[PDB]
């Protein structure tokens, strides 16, 4: 359909406008309601972080030996370094407010001022370096 | 914006006010031609400087000019 | 168009025939 | 009478005043959408030009058939096939040409050729110059007759519009008569002609001991004796006993071990059966009698949730727009040719084909050329029925309303698929460029390291390679070719068709492939979509379809028509099918053709080294463009010399394209300025005003050296080296 | 608010404003509110900067040289040595490479030197590891001193008038006597003091040379006659260098050739030759309208002294190697040809930099009153003349030459090579007579070479004459120097400006340089590998080059890594795929143009701010395709970039092998 | 004398990350 | 003939000051 | 020029004794041979040598065909021009019809 | 002040986007005599309903190329362009 | 100046700068440029693919 105004550059289509996938995109830390920016930062930086972790310490070149869980553990933690370094330079030049889209009817207020964004990048920093190092000691528990 | 300035020895054909794709030349009288109306360009801030007006000028050596200068959102035609 | 190449088939032959021998 | 240029438009009969006039005029020529408003005399003309075109066709195959009569040793080919070699092209002894003759064999000397003719006539079993010649004579006559009926049809007997439109009458006519009919009188003459041809020859009998086939019809005993099935005279075609026919039209499906070629009964139960069911499927539309499907019942029936209106309003733009016709016949005809291309080389229908490698190699990647081009046609005269053709009024909420709708998003996800197709593709040979060069071969993409194996590619030939016999294909005698499988079958001295195995680079090159494909498809894509109107020019319509630009505002609006386009993705195309040639030629070479050796192995002609080389660029770059260059390279002083003059030619054409393709006009005016003032000073400035040439017919002539030198440099290359390999 | 020397650029939303305001950062002229005082006092400030980072770039060649080198080794053997020049240090690197890489005696990782300045110092005097030390400290601290007095000319105390500035003929006199004459007599000194005297075998250094003896004159004939006493006895035929085998006592002597064992000019000579120049100067110093119109246009004197720059440097890569000047340099190959080409290359890029200076001068500068009926307004009113002349001349060296090269190339290709076209390079031979070999192909190539120079010089000259103006657009005068075009109509105007004209010549200009250094390092390999024929006979048709040069001795540098192993010429290998990769990345900007990127990133566009967990992410700029004049550029660069290195890649891919 | 591990490491990857948010925080 | 590690250091200490002195003449400069 | 004549030089001839032939006569490039025999060859490489310093005994090599060219490209430059100025506004005033067809 | 009725359209992504709401938005008012199938400049073809009509787009050039280049020949010269500020202010252009 | 007589053009900004054209109809207005001539040659005036010109000038 054509999802409020057919003038608006959008469209209703069930891709992304049936109720099951409306639900859980406004369900995910980003989109929630009802949390503060931190735990937002927290919740993305522990998932996003637990994911990054596998493949450094998958496909390295020192994938075959012991050292590759480090190895891993240590890259995600400096991408994870990276990122937040993108979030904290990001912030300062004080962006525009994000408008309300298709899925998301009300979008959060969290990432509109610049000390939302500075504690979402507080809370994403410590969350990768924290799900990458509960991956990199899961991995080496699991091995005995 | 671009800057638009018409020669005084334009016939006064009309084909550039016609030929303008935002409507940014007008016709006015003027009595120092034949014609007895010269073309005029209120709205330089709206020009997109896409030369059409230039190509419909007939007289030698185009009497209408358009100076490519600063560019903003509106003359550099973002729709986003 | 068809003169030019009558033409060019003229001059081209007699380049020919004086190489021929 | 027709001395008169420029009459068939409004603004070029008037008189030249520019070069610019002429240079139009030859562009013009051939646009009759522009000539007038009335399709009718449109369509007339489209009738025309293709008589006209039948008619050079047929002069060129009387020609072939001629100059292959004449001055050919066909024959002495035909009675040893392994021993003599194909040959043209008697070139006259003359200032230097003369050593371009070759030593075919057998003491017959001139240019040994690589385009199937040989193979194509004694497919027929033409072994008789009176035969050829009366081909040669009757084609020419056929040619006069289309020219003829061209001129008649147009200038004395015209067709009316509503003739032309008979969409159902049309197809059941042009399916039945011309198809279904088409390929039963070729089936009789293949079961009535050929096969005991072939039969006699493959005896080892004689090439001009064979009698004419007016003795095969006047006969039946003869066909007896080579047919135990064919004594029955009165046949038991009414009968149903066509299992009494299992001689003559069998299901062996392999390749014939004496001449390396598609069994002659396959051939013969195979187009037999697409001519039966051509004629039982020509009888589905109405023409005049009610009986049948039509049009539009059957195509604005299918609907659905999603596509709205579904199909409503096609039948009407499909009969009244020849643009989008040409179109998809256009796609159609280059996917058909490709087809053909890949189809051909796995089970070669010619006897005597698969040993000779250079006729293969040049047959699969000229059509494959050819295919590629009629594609790229069939997008860009889409583009053009979507600039001029194009109706509001027709399509509302159908098919292409959505579909100009949703190109925004079409176009995103397209090149969202392209820019991650070429980082896993090509990065994965840049990566191993770099493993490689660090002395860390433990980390290529290769066998010997992390491999990337093509596992449903190999489950396909797996099943494919053991599906005769089963349930689907009980009847069925063997695997439909040996590229699925199979112990090397080699004929004469050398494999006729082998197992192509596949590995990480094979899949590596197919993602490549891939990669390629998706991109040209969002330019041309792109282009069509984006002709009509756009956010950049919400008028792009209205200048049409090949203008240059839109002046230099809006940051700057180079290049944005749909030739543009068009003129963009030729380059893209170019490229694949590049690219489609270099994987063919290597793994051909590295892994199928060969010679046999004695203890059971297979001499291939590059070693075996597609599997450790072309997985790095310099791995290409050295094993294959400067290894086997080597034989084109010094052809110079024989019979292969034109081969590396044109090598060197095309080379310096490509070259020369950049000369239209990295300047602009503007210079190029001022020193044409400079000239005319120079011979003005002498008085003998021309009447016709010089000027340079516009700008998008700048860039056409651009693209068409770049492509010329390409293609001749490839040309040359492919036939240097496997004429001088053997 | 970047760029902030500027307002129009300031105010655009687009991301044209960071690529138009990285443009322009050095254009000083076109700043707003900018006096003619600061343009002065900042090209001063920017000459110093300049001139430290060329310091800081010696010092650090100096300190790494003498760090991680083998100078010492290489002193004991100037032959069988490869000098080497800063050690490598890459954690992605594998162990076969790091094995592989380990080369000259040294003891790991290590990069080759291919630039001759071991030689060039231990011509000078250089001997130890501590004297390339104190010289690279020497020159960090004169770099300091360049910065904080570049600092300090800029304090409004210290800042000079643009009076001072103005007299731009008294300055320039003070350059060409001071600057040169004392400068030569300086360098003529330390030869004669300390240089001639460490290569008889003596050493000699800043502790020694207050009580050294130099001459036994004793400086007593400097200031009366009997100055042919400085030269009663010069080296020996035998004399080893570095050794006191033969050693003369002679300092300024004029017996010129060659020496037996370094094969390089006399140090006596040189300070002869350098003591004259200085002399010279020093003489020379004290003593309609072109000469004043020099001096009012910053752009003429760039464009002058860059086309002065262009042919002296093109008359030092033609010196350098036919008068080498250094010590056990002509039994190295490698770096002659490097340096032969490097500043071949240089030269080539200097002589366009002058022509488009110039051409920025007509647009900007030049005025038709003051500068009325002078040598410079001859040229503008008859434009047309030369450029047609230019034109027949280059059509007329063009088509023939080319028409000979095919017609032995086809004649030879149908087995008949005893037909040809051979023209003897007579006069070349003659002042020969009156070096090396010259045949028909040295003539051809010499005439190829003088054919794309006439054209390159049309292009140039044909840009700087239009720049003004042209009858397509009579006022190019008020559309400044660089602009993309006047738009489709009146036949469309695409590729006009004289920006443009200097984009079109680079191309030529490459190409030029390329046929030269191709013929060099084809005739140079020639002749080393002990094979001359095969350039006498192979070069008279095209096809001999490409069967014989590029396809020829492209064998072992694309060998450099295999499926079998890794040599020492990988990294040379891996550059020269670099090189044809980066020349056709190019190609994207040179073909394709503005528009249909613009429509793909607005697409682009679209597709970002219609999807979840990105709109939170919005760009500060609005993202617009680059500009036409931006793609020409950043095509030209690439293009550029991608020529140098495939050519340097296998030019030492080629001969280091050979030696 | 294992200043190349000490130091290229940090000139390059450091040095760049530096100016990179430099220059990002000069254009805005 | 090999450098050992106190002229490095000194070098290196040297080398600092060039560096302040450029910061500094770019900072006046703009 | 300081070479030696083609005929005096041994390799010259044994090149010449091993040759193709042009015309369909078996001797059509030995004849050939016998017509290059009055230039002068290298002894490196054996080939005809054409002089461009315009020497009073070689000027046919350079000379001559200079001249045969000069003189047919100033026939067919001087017949253009005259067939211009016959077939353009002194004669019909509408030139164009006279570029496009001609007699 | 902008009274009209919108166009019958299905909706399509070449219309307005984020910068529409935020910076500057344009619209077309105009009067029909009948209802008939048109086409915009954003895509596919809309069907204008009887009397009024009001149209919202992105750029004054797409207003003034739908109301010269579509609705001059269908003999309708009576549309007038109006420049939208986003709080809700508007004012006439045509 | 009149009717019919042929004239030399100084304008030098003009295409036919130093070329002659014949005077077409001259008018007594108060325009600057009341002349019109006719010229054989052809101006550049037109978009990109033209095959015509402009031979009229005031
Ligand atoms: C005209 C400028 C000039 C002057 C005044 C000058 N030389 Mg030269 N000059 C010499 C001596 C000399 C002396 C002793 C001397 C003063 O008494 C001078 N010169 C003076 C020889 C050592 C040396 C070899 C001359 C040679 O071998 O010829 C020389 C050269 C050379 C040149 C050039 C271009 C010059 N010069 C130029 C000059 C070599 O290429 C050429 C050169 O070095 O090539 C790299
Ligand atoms: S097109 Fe030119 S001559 Fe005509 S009215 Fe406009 S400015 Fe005047
Ligand atoms: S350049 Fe285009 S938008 Fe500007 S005034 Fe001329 S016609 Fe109108
Ligand atoms: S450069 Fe050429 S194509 Fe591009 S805007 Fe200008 S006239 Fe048009």
């Amino acid at each position: 359909k054509h999802g409020g105004d057919p003038l608006v550059g959008d469209l209703a289509t069930p891709v992304n406008s049936s109720g099951i996938v409306k639900a859980w995109i406004n369900n995910l830390p980003a989109y929630r309601k009802g949390m503060s920016a931190n735990a937002r930062g927290l919740e993305i930086g522990m998932a996003h972080g637990y994911y990054l972790y596998g493949p450094f310490a998958t496909s390295g070149p020192i994938r075959g030996t012991t050292m590759s869980l480090v190895s891993g553990v240590l890259s995600a933690s400096a991408v994870v370094i990276v990122l937040s370094v993108a979030i904290q330079i990001y912030s300062s030049v004080s962006s525009a407010k994000p408008l309300p889209s298709v899925t998301t009817a009300d979008p959060g207020s969290d990432f509109g001022t610049k000390e939302g964004w500075s504690a979402v990048g507080s809370g994403f920093l410590i969350g990768g370096c924290g799900g990458a190092v509960i991956a990199g000691v899961l991995s080496y528990a699991i091995a005995a | 914006s671009h800057t638009v300035k018409i020669y005084d020895t334009c016939i006064g054909c009309t084909q550039c006010v016609r030929a303008c794709p935002t409507d940014v030349l007008e016709m006015v009288p003027w009595d120092g031609c034949k014609a007895g109306q010269i073309a005029s360009s209120p709205r330089t801030e709206d020009c997109v400087g896409c030369k059409r007006c230039e190509t419909a000028c007939p007289t030698d050596f185009l009497s209408i000019r358009v100076y490519l200068g600063a560019e903003t959102t509106r003359s550099m035609g973002l729709a986003y | 168009a068809p003169v030019i190449a009558l033409v060019f088939f003229t001059l081209t032959a007699g380049f020919l025939v004086e190489l021929n021998r | 009478v027709a001395g008169k240029p420029g009459h068939f438009n409004k603004s070029l009969s008037k008189g030249p005043q520019t070069t610019t006039w002429i240079w139009n005029l030859h562009a013009l020529a051939h646009d009759f959408d522009t000539q007038t408003n009335d399709l009718e005399e449109i369509s007339r003309k489209i009738f025309s030009a293709h008589f006209g075109h039948l008619s050079i066709i047929f002069v060129w195959i009387s020609g072939m058939i001629f100059h292959a009569a004449r001055f050919s040793n066909y024959y002495a080919w035909l009675a040893d096939p392994l021993g003599n070699k194909p040959s043209a092209h008697v070139v006259w002894p003359i200032v230097g040409q003369d050593i371009l003759n070759a030593d075919v064999g057998n003491g017959f000397r001139g240019v040994q050729i690589t385009s199937g003719l040989f193979h194509i006539l004694r497919g027929a079993g033409m072994t008789d110059p009176g035969e050829l010649y009366s081909a040669a004579i009757g084609a020419l006559v056929a040619a006069v007759v289309m020219m003829y009926a061209g001129y008649y049809h147009y200038h004395k007997k015209a067709p009316k519009l509503e003739w032309f439109q008979n969409a159902e009458s049309t197809m059941t006519h042009h399916l039945i008569v011309l198809l279904g009919l088409g390929n039963l009188a070729w089936t009789g003459h293949l079961i009535h002609v050929s096969l005991p041809v072939n039969k006699l020859l493959d005896s080892g009998v004689a090439p001009q001991d064979i009698p004419i086939p007016h003795e095969f019809l006047f006969d039946n005993g003869f066909m007896a004796d080579l047919y135990p099935s064919f004594a029955q005279g009165l046949m038991p075609y009414f009968t149903l006993n066509w299992g009494a026919y299992s001689d003559f039209l069998t299901f062996k499906g392999g390749l014939d071990p004496t001449t390396g070629g598609l069994w002659m009964t396959d051939i013969a139960h195979h187009h037999l059966a697409l001519a039966v069911m051509y004629i039982i499927a020509g009888h589905m539309y109405r023409t005049n009698w009610g009986i049948g499907h039509s049009m539009k019942e059957i195509m604005e029936s299918h609907k659905g949730p999603f596509t709205g209106e579904g199909h409503k309003g096609l039948y009407e733009v499909l009969t009244t727009s020849w643009h989008a016709q040409l179109a998809i016949n256009l796609a159609t005809w280059g996917s058909f040719s490709i087809i053909v291309a890949h189809h051909m080389y796995a089970m070669p229908p010619y006897p005597y084909l698969a040993t000779d490698y250079g006729t293969q190699l040049n047959l699969f990647v000229h059509h494959m050329w050819i295919g590629g081009f009629l594609i790229v046609g069939g997008a860009a005269h889409a583009a053009i029925f979507m600039v001029r053709d194009y109706d509001p009024a027709v399509n509302q909420n159908n098919v292409l309303d959505r579909m100009l709708r949703h190109r925004d998003t079409i176009i995103s996800h397209l090149n969202w698929v392209c820019i991650f197709l070429g980082f896993h593709s090509f990065g994965l040979y840049i990566h191993n460029d770099n493993m490689r060069s660090l002395g860390r071969p433990q980390d290529m993409f290769s066998d010997t390291a992390i491999q990337l194996q093509p596992i449903f590619s190999q489950w396909v030939q797996n099943l494919q390679a053991n599906v005769a016999g089963t349930i689907r294909a009980p009847l069925a005698e063997g695997a439909s070719s040996l590229a699925w499988g199979g112990d090397p079958l080699f004929v004469g001295g050398k494999v006729a068709m082998q197992h192509v195995s596949l590995g990480t680079a094979d899949f590596m090159i197919h993602h490549i492939h891939a990669f390629q494909i998706h991109v040209t498809v969002l330019i041309l894509i792109k282009g069509v979509l984006y002709a009509r109107s756009s956010r950049l020019i919400p008028d792009k319509a209205n200048l049409g379809f090949r203008f240059p630009c839109d002046g230099p505002g809006r940051g700057g609006t180079c290049q944005s028509s749909g030739w543009d386009h068009i003129f963009l993705g030729l380059f893209w195309m170019y490229n694949c099918i590049s690219i489609v040639n270099f994987h063919f030629f290597w793994k051909m070479q590295s892994d199928v053709w060969g010679a046999a050796n004695a203890n059971g192995g297979v001499n291939y002609l590059t070693a075996g080294n597609w599997a450790q080389s072309s997985i790095t660029i310099n791995g290409w770059l050295r094993d294959f463009l400067w290894a086997q260059s080597v034989q084109v390279i010094n052809s110079y002083g024989s019979a292969l010399s034109a081969y590396g003059i044109l090598f060197l030619g095309a080379h310096f054409i490509w070259a020369f394209s950049l000369m239209f393709l990295f300047s602009g006009r503007g210079y190029w005016q001022e020193l044409i300025e400079s000239i005319v003032w120079a011979h003005s000073k002498l008085k003998i400035a021309p009447a016709i005003q010089p000027r340079a040439m516009s700008i998008t017919q700048g860039r056409a002539v651009g693209l068409g050296h770049y492509l010329l030198g390409g293609i001749v440099t490839s040309w040359s290359f492919y036939l240097a080296r496997i004429l001088a390999l053997g | 608010k970047f760029p902030s020397f500027s307002q129009d650029l300031a105010q655009d939303p687009t991301t044209r404003r960071i690529w138009y305001g990285i443009a322009t950062v050095h254009d000083f002229e076109t700043h707003d509110g900018m006096t003619e005082e600061n343009l002065y006092q900042k090209i001063f400030a920017t000459h110093f900067g300049h001139l430290s980072i060329i310091f800081l770039w010696s010092a650090g060649h100096l300190f790494h040289v003498a760090w991680q080198g083998n100078f010492e080794q290489w002193i004991q053997d100037p032959l069988t040595i490869r000098p080497i020049a800063h050690a490598i240090w890459d954690p992605h690197l594998g162990d076969a490479a790091t094995q592989a890489f380990t080369q000259a005696g040294a003891s790991g990782p290590v990069d080759l030197c291919y630039s001759g300045l071991y030689q060039w110092w231990y011509t000078i005097g250089m001997r130890t590891n501590g004297d390339l030390y104190i010289g690279s400290v020497f020159l960090m601290i004169v770099a300091a001193v360049m910065l904080f007095a570049g600092w300090l000319h800029l304090q409004p105390k210290f800042r000079p008038s643009l009076a001072w500035f103005r007299d731009a003929e008294s300055q320039m006199n003070h350059h060409l006597a001071v600057l040169f004459g004392a400068s030569s007599l300086g360098w003529t000194g330390h030869l004669i003091h300390v240089a001639i005297p460490e290569a008889r075998g003596q050493h000699v250094g800043w502790d020694n040379f207050l009580s050294t003896m130099p001459h036994p004159a004793g400086l007593a004939p400097f200031f009366t006659g009997r100055w042919g006493v400085y030269a009663q006895n010069p080296d020996t035929a035998g004399h080893i260098f570095g050794t006191s085998e033969g050693a003369g006592t002679a300092i300024i002597t004029f017996i010129g050739g060659f020496h037996p064992q370094t094969e390089a000019l006399w140090l006596t000579d040189i300070a002869h030759h350098h003591l004259a120049i200085a002399v010279m100067y020093i003489i020379a110093g004290h003593m309609k309208g072109l000469y004043d119109t020099y001096n009012e246009s910053l752009h003429f004197q760039l464009g002058f002294h860059l086309a002065a720059l262009g042919v002296i440097t093109s008359v030092v890569a033609q010196h350098m190697y036919s008068l080498p000047s250094y010590a056990f340099i002509s039994q190295d190959h490698v770096t002659q040809a490097a340096l032969y080409t490097h500043h071949q290359y240089i030269a080539g890029i200097l002589a366009i930099g002058a022509f488009a200076h110039g051409g920025i001068f007509f647009v900007r500068d030049y005025d038709p009153e003051r500068n009325k009926n002078n040598v410079l307004a001859r040229a503008l009113e008859h434009k047309e003349a030369i450029i047609s002349h230019l034109s027949w001349v280059s059509m007329f060296s063009g088509f023939h030459t080319l028409g000979v090269y095919v017609h032995n190339d086809t004649v030879v290709a149908f087995g008949t090579p005893e037909k040809q076209i051979l023209v003897e390079p007579i006069f070349a031979q003659w002042i020969q007579a009156a070096f090396m070999s010259q045949g028909p192909g040295d003539f051809l190539v010499h005439h190829g070479i003088a054919f794309s120079l006439h054209v390159t010089v049309l292009i140039c000259v044909k840009g700087c004459l239009d720049a003004r103006g042209s009858k397509l657009m009579p006022d190019k005068k008020d559309f400044g120097y660089s602009f993309p075009c006047d738009g489709p109509g009146r036949g469309g105007t695409c590729d006009i400006s004289a920006w443009d004209s200097f984009y079109l010549a680079f191309f030529w200009m490459l190409n030029t340089i390329g046929w030269i250094v191709f013929y060099f390092n084809w005739k140079h390999l020639a002749i080393w590998s002990g094979n001359e024929a095969q350039f006498n006979t192979n070069s008279t048709y095209l096809m001999g080059w490409l069967r014989d040069y590029l396809w020829g001795y492209s064998a072992q540098l694309i060998n450099g890594y295999t499926p079998f192993g890794v040599n020492s010429l990988s990294v040379w290998a891996w550059i020269f795929l670099l090189g044809h990769l980066c020349w056709a990345t190019g190609f994207l900007f040179l073909i394709s143009w503005r528009g249909y990127w613009q429509e793909l990133i607005e697409t682009l566009v679209w597709a970002h701010q219609r999807t979840p967990l990105a709109n939170l992410v919005t760009w500060k700029d609005k993202p617009v395709a680059l500009s036409i004049v931006q793609g020409r550029l950043v095509g030209l660069v690439h293009f550029a970039v991608g020529y140098y290195v495939t050519y340097a890649a296998f030019v030492i891919g080629a001969t280091a092998p050979l030696g | 004398d294992i200043l190349p591990a000490i130091m290229t490491p940090l000139v390059v990857l450091i040095g760049g990350g530096a100016a990179m948010t430099a220059f990002f925080y000069y254009v805005e | 003939m090999e450098l050992s590690d106190l002229q490095i250091v000194i070098a290196l200490v040297v080398a600092l000051l060039p560096a302040l002195l450029a910061l500094n003449l770019g900072s006046a400069l703009s | 020029g300081g070479l030696v004549p083609c005929s005096e030089s041994p390799k010259f001839q044994e090149r010449a004794a091993k040759a193709r032939n042009t015309t369909a006569d078996p001797n059509s490039g030995q004849k050939r041979f016998e017509m290059y025999s009055s230039a002068l060859c290298g002894p490196e490489d054996g080939l005809p040598r054409i002089i461009a310093g315009g020497p009073m005994r070689r000027a046919g090599d350079f000379l001559i065909p200079g001249l045969f060219f000069i003189y047919i490209a100033g026939g067919i430059g001087n017949s253009s021009r005259n067939y211009q100025i016959a077939n353009r506004k002194k004669n019909a005033k509408n030139p164009a019809m006279g570029e496009i067809i001609i007699d | 002040t902008l009274t009209g009725q919108t166009p019958l359209f299905g909706g399509s992504t070449g219309g307005l986007l984020s910068s529409a709401e935020t910076e500057e938005k344009y619209a077309i008012t105009w009067t029909s005599p009948k209802q008939q199938v048109f086409e915009m400049p954003t895509g596919g073809a809309a069907v204008m309903n009887e009397g009024e009509n009001l149209l919202y787009l992105a750029r004054k050039e797409q207003c003034l190329a739908l109301g010269l280049r579509q609705l001059r020949t269908k003999k309708i010269m009576d549309y007038k362009i109006y420049r939208v500020l986003p709080d809700g202010s508007n004012t006439l252009l045509h | 100046v009149q009717r019919g007589s042929k004239v030399r053009i100084l304008r030098p900004e003009s295409y036919w700068f130093r070329e002659i054209g014949t005077v077409a109809s001259v008018d007594q207005s108060g325009i600057k440029y009341p002349v019109i001539v006719r010229f054989d040659t052809c101006n550049y005036n037109g978009i990109s693919g033209t095959a015509a010109g402009i031979n009229t000038n005031n």
